[PDB]
């Protein structure tokens, strides 16, 4: 059996650490929710 | 029980010791979170019963006590934050610029950030505060990195 636990408030933070890229990728998404890359 | 806004973690006793499976969005009191995190089993707060209220496979999405109540969305230009909550680690806002998935159905907004798979239900959040999607389905990349969809639901 599953449980929930508080882990924060839902804020936005001034000082985050800011890092990731914005890649465009080409997706399909199929009938079990799962995506997968179309090239 | 806990029925207060904020984000939480979903946790099991079924595997080895207390794990983390994923994490979800209390608003308006309603759990949000994704379907391939809880299965749309019935959730526990202290003493109290969280059931399922409205789910999709597809969307990859389940809402509890009440319909989905997340209707912000990403403006398509501006940078995000990944509310990260890790297992056995303390919640960590990250902020980035959100990619684009293409697909024949139109554009999402996608954020390349790596985390362990319990941190599936993690929220992303708008300059104003306001929950824009879930991070946790996507796709994995040449070296073994992580991108996943800005993934929301609608509001009725
Ligand atoms: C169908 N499904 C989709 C997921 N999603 C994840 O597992 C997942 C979610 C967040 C970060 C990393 C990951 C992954 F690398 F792939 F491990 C799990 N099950």
């Amino acid at each position: 059996d599953m449980y929930i636990e508080r882990a924060g408030d839902i804020t936005w933070e001034k000082d985050a650490e800011v890092t990731g890229n914005s890649p465009r990728l080409d997706v399909a998404l199929d009938e079990s929710g799962d995506f997968s890359l179309v090239e | 029980g806990e029925t207060t806004d904020g984000v939480y973690r979903v946790m099991t006793r079924r595997l080895l010791g207390s794990t983390q499976v994923g994490v979800g969005v209390m608003q308006e009191g309603v759990f949000h979170t994704m379907w391939h995190v809880t299965k749309g089993a019935a959730l526990r707060s202290g003493e109290g019963r969280l059931d399922p209220y409205w789910g999709d496979v597809k969307q990859d999405l389940v809402s509890y006590c009440g319909p989905w109540k997340l209707d912000a969305a990403w403006d398509g230009l501006s940078e995000v934050q990944l509310l990260a909550v890790p297992p056995g680690e303390r919640a960590k806002n990250i902020q980035t610029l959100p990619g684009i998935f293409k697909t024949k159905d139109g554009d999402i907004g996608a954020v390349a950030l790596d985390y362990p798979a319990g941190t599936s239900g993690s929220p992303i959040l708008d300059k104003c505060g306001r929950v824009i999607g879930l991070y946790g389905n996507g796709v994995v990349i040449k070296n073994g990195s992580y991108v996943s969809a800005i993934t929301q639901g609608k509001r009725e």
